[PDB]
């Protein structure tokens, strides 16, 4: 989930945009 | 500015800035 | 604190605080 | 939508919780 990918480890733009509508 | 550890309200703020008028969903558990 | 005009990042912050570990979705257009 | 209900007019807890997962 987003916390594991962006909080616990380093985030990326690719990952964040996966959560845009 | 997105290539770092983003937690809590900081993560939500990044989604807000990146997704803009598209909006986003924030699901910390799932 | 939610009974007021909440816009932009202020609205997103209120959702974050109110919804907690449930998370939320933010859809400004739709 | 949420902007019309909480930004353009006064928000409420009922409305905000409608957008929780």
């Amino acid at each position: 989930g987003i916390v594991e990918q962006c909080c616990t480890s380093i985030c990326s733009l690719y990952q964040l945009e996966n959560y845009c509508n | 500015f997105v290539n770092q550890h983003l937690c809590g309200s900081h993560l939500v703020e990044a989604l807000y800035l990146v997704c803009g008028e598209r909006g986003f969903f924030y699901t910390p558990k799932a």
